[PDB]
């Protein structure tokens, strides 16, 4: 029922994210192909979650298996991400710097996943962060 | 009217964000992204002589901050975007830049600002194949 870290792709096939930014962010993003830094740098594989926040919203397009590349350096960070992937290790302290946090919210919220919850992935600022932009291919402001 | 922002002082204070863009610019291999360099590269010296010569489209705005708030998701910080309320009561949104010389403290509601922008042609097309504009701001100015 919760949806996954990844649900929509491209027609070609490529993984579509989401997160809504700064205009200090969006700036970069139009002219260094990056996605910044800060905190846990969260993506969503939902519009509804981002949505949500005040700021630029824009559709991240990112290669075939980016989801899986982030997943091999992952980590939960509560319970409830905990139990639907048994398989990652918890979140330490320190994991901006190499692992992606994923992270259950939203859960009972109408608008997303009809209350069923979404598994985000947070970059960090490090290597979860390289793999997001290296793979990074193309961004869509929404609005 | 003191200058909170300058986009000059951006371009030797984050040299790494300038080398990127240029980077990008020129990598002839990723047509889809960054800046196009129509106006020459990013703050390079034909830059702001296309600048000051007005090839480049550019805009300027007056008026008054009226709201200090937060957009954008994980942010740390207190505020990182104001609403502006120009003189044709049109409301503008733009990013609290300061330099790091720069103090972000001295944005308030109700205190007077000047935004001065440059519009440089990113590589991607909009859906219809006009020109797409990256949105760059050139100085931002505030009272007391």
């Amino acid at each position: 029922d919760p949806a996954g870290p990844i649900v929509e792709l491209d027609a070609q096939g490529n993984e579509i994210y989401y997160r809504t930014l700064s205009e200090q962010h969006l700036e970069i993003l139009r002219n260094n192909f990056e996605v910044p830094p800060t905190s846990e740098t969260f993506i969503s594989p939902l519009q509804s979650y981002s949505q949500e926040y005040d700021g630029k919203l824009v559709r991240l397009t990112a290669s075939p298996g980016t989801m899986n590349e982030l997943s091999k350096i992952g980590v939960t960070a509560n319970s409830g991400t905990g139990l639907l992937l048994p398989d990652l290790p918890p979140a330490r302290k320190g994991w901006k710097q190499n692992n992606a946090l994923f992270k259950l919210e939203a859960l009972k919220k109408p608008t997303i996943n009809e209350g069923g919850g979404v598994i985000n992935t947070g970059l960090g600022d490090g290597k979860a962060l390289e793999i997001f932009n290296k793979n990074l291919i193309d961004f869509e402001v929404i609005d | 009217m003191k200058t909170i922002y300058n986009f000059k002082q951006r371009i030797k204070e984050d040299p790494e964000y300038i080398r990127k863009a240029h980077e990008l610019t020129l990598n002839t291999t990723k047509p889809k992204a960054g800046l196009k360099g129509t106006y020459g590269l990013l703050g390079s010296k034909e830059w702001w002589d296309n600048l000051e010569n007005g090839s480049i489209p550019q805009k300027e705005i007056s008026g008054t901050i009226k709201k200090v708030y937060l957009t954008g998701q994980d942010n740390t910080e207190d505020f990182n975007t104001i609403d502006i309320e120009t003189e044709n009561k049109t409301l503008c949104t733009e990013g609290t830049y300061t330099n790091k010389n720069t103090d972000r403290k001295h944005y308030e509601a109700g205190k007077k600002i000047t935004i001065k922008y440059a519009f440089d042609p990113l590589k991607k097309p909009k859906p219809n194949g006009d020109i797409d504009y990256s949105k760059i701001v050139v100085e931002i100015l505030i009272s007391e």
